[PDB]
Order: structure tokens, then C-alpha cells, then sequence
């Protein structure tokens, strides 16, 4: 919301 | 921040956002002391009066960007937290008295153009910079006004103020473990931190090793901007010990 | 170690636009 979505592929580094 | 600027890319480094899983949002600022610890307000994670008590698995850290809500596709880190620490003798229940924490990082990270770690203060380098009409620096994504959402990271200069008009300023009570800062009504130039720049960073920049050193954590205040009032900032050296003293015992 | 040393400031001896503000401060 507001926020671009991201991956949880993108997460830990 | 308030009456603040556009920070300029790799300005803040060491600049942290504390983001909320879901609802996705942001909770607060923070900083990146090493390649695996960040350091941020203790009342970003734990407010009972509020019913505020987050645990690792409720948030996600985010280094190294410049917009709020995009997500920085080749320039972005965004962390799981292996481990989160509050000071013991944090005091929420009258006036966040060691308002600090530390998020240990599941991994560490790599640092970049526009991912670097800030120096934490030592003794001597407290007592030479930390005074009254020295000017630190605050950044944040936080509010624009107490009553809006910045696109871009904000940046503000503000001096350090005496400590008696840091005290005759409200009727909470301070400690030595904090320290305020802002303009003087009569000095007529503005700014703050706001909703959403807490748990950021307040940084001085060396004139002898030419270094930037986090003095303060952007902890509390009352509104944002308002005349006759100051920000309130966790006194970093003063709580030096503890910080060591978890580094030393739990991690990097 | 390298603490507070910006890769796009201190390292290539650029210096911020308000900057000086601080260092005047003192």
C-alpha cells in the first residue's frame, strides 16, 4: 500500500 | 523530519528503515553500526500503553535507500533479524529513560556506495562535540508536518540546546541520559524529527578525523516543529557499555 | 573500521551541501 510490492525472493540480503 | 531537505544519494549511508510485514509499513528509522547490527529507539519495538510489542519475526530491515515507498531494485538491502536486545533498564512506563535497542542481523551485509556504517562515539569524541549550539544532523522518513509523507529520505541541521532550556521546556522529566535539540523561538530557522523519523539517527561529523559519529537517537518529543519546544535524543556514549557489553556477548 | 567514511563523500573528497554548516557550527 503506498509501498511497491517486493518478493520474498528479494528478502535475506 | 520538518522543514527539512532532500538528502542527497549516499549522504546517509548508514540510514536503516524499520519496516512492518504486514500491513506493510514503515514503524521507524534506525542505523547500520556494522555489516550485521543496527541500533534504533527501544520505543520502536516494545509500548505497552499501546499494545507495541514487536518481535523478530514482524519486521524487515531495509538498507540503503533513498525513496520512502519504492522499492530500490539494484541498490536495496532488506534483512530478517535473527535477534532483537532492549536495555534492561529501558523505562517506558514514565519518560523512555534508555530509550535503545539492537536488531542483530540473520546475515551480514555488504556494503556499497550507498550502504556504510556510521562510527559510534568514544569518550573524548563525546565531550568535545556534544555542546550547546554544535549542530548535529537528523534524517528520516517521516512525517512533513505534525498534521505529509516525504517521497524522498529528509535531511535537517539542528543545534544541541542547554540542558535548563532542554528541562524548563516540559513537564517530563529528563535524564542524563538524554540530551534535546532544536531552534530557539527567537532564533527564527525551524525543523524536527516528526512521526516516523523515531528510532533514526542524530550524527556529528568530526573536525579532527573528519569522521561522522552517531551522538543521539531520535526518541521523543512534543509535536513536531512546535515553538518553545525541542527534540529529545538517546545520549549514545552515555549507554556505550551496554551496547559493547551484547556485541561482546551475543554477536560480531 | 572504515566507520563513517562515505563511499560518495569522505572517499573521493566530495563534500555535502550543507556540510558545512555543521563544521562551521564548531
Amino acid at each position: 500500500s503506498d509501498f511497491e510490492e517486493f518478493s520474498l525472493d528479494d528478502i535475506e540480503q | 523530519i520538518v522543514e527539512g531537505s532532500d538528502a542527497e544519494i549516499g549522504m546517509s549511508p548508514w540510514q536503516v528503515m524499520l519496516f512492518r510485514k504486514s500491513p506493510q509499513e514503515l514503524l521507524c528509522g534506525a542505523s547500520l553500526i556494522s555489516d550485521r547490527w543496527v541500533l534504533t529507539a527501544a520505543h520502536c519495538l516494545l509500548y505497552p500503553p499501546w499494545d507495541k510489542n514487536f518481535t523478530e519475526n514482524d519486521l524487515l530491515v531495509r538498507i540503503g535507500k533513498h525513496s520512502r515507498t519504492r522499492y530500490e531494485r539494484n541498490i536495496e538491502k532488506i534483512s530478517m533479524l535473527e535477534k532483537i536486545y532492549i536495555h534492561p533498564r529501558y523505562n517506558w512506563r514514565e519518560n523512555l529513560d534508555r530509550d535503545i535497542a539492537l536488531m542483530k542481523l540473520k546475515k551480514p551485509v555488504a556494503f556499497s556506495d550507498y550502504i556504510h556504517p556510521v562510527c559510534l562515539p568514544d569518550r573524548e569524541t563525546a565531550a568535545s562535540l556534544l555542546q550547546a549550539g554544535y549542530k548535529g544532523r537528523v534524517t528520516g522518513w517521516g512525517n512533513l508536518k505534525e498534521t505529509g509523507q516525504p517521497s524522498v529520505l529528509q535531511v535537517v541541521n539542528l543545534p544541541i540546546v542547554e540542558r535548563p532550556v532542554c528541562k524548563d521546556s516540559t513537564r517530563i522529566r529528563i535524564t542524563d541520559n538524554m540530551f534535546c535539540a532544536g531552534y530557539k523561538p527567537d532564533e527564527g530557522k525551524r525543523g524536527d524529527a516528526c512521526e516516523g523519523d523515531s528510532g533514526g539517527p542524530f550524527v556529528m561529523k568530526s573536525p579532527f578525523n573528519n569522521r561522522w559519529y552517531q551522538m543521539g537517537i531520535v526518541s521523543w518529543g512534543e509535536g513536531c516543529d512546535r515553538d518553545g519546544k525541542y527534540g529529545f535524543y538517546t545520549h549514545v556514549f552515555r549507554l556505550k557499555k551496554w551496547i559493547q557489553k551484547v556485541i561482546d556477548q551475543f554477536g560480531e | 573500521a572504515d566507520c563513517g567514511l562515505r563511499p560518495l563523500f569522505e572517499k573521493k573528497s566530495l563534500e555535502d551541501k550543507t556540510e558545512r554548516e555543521l563544521l562551521e557550527s564548531y
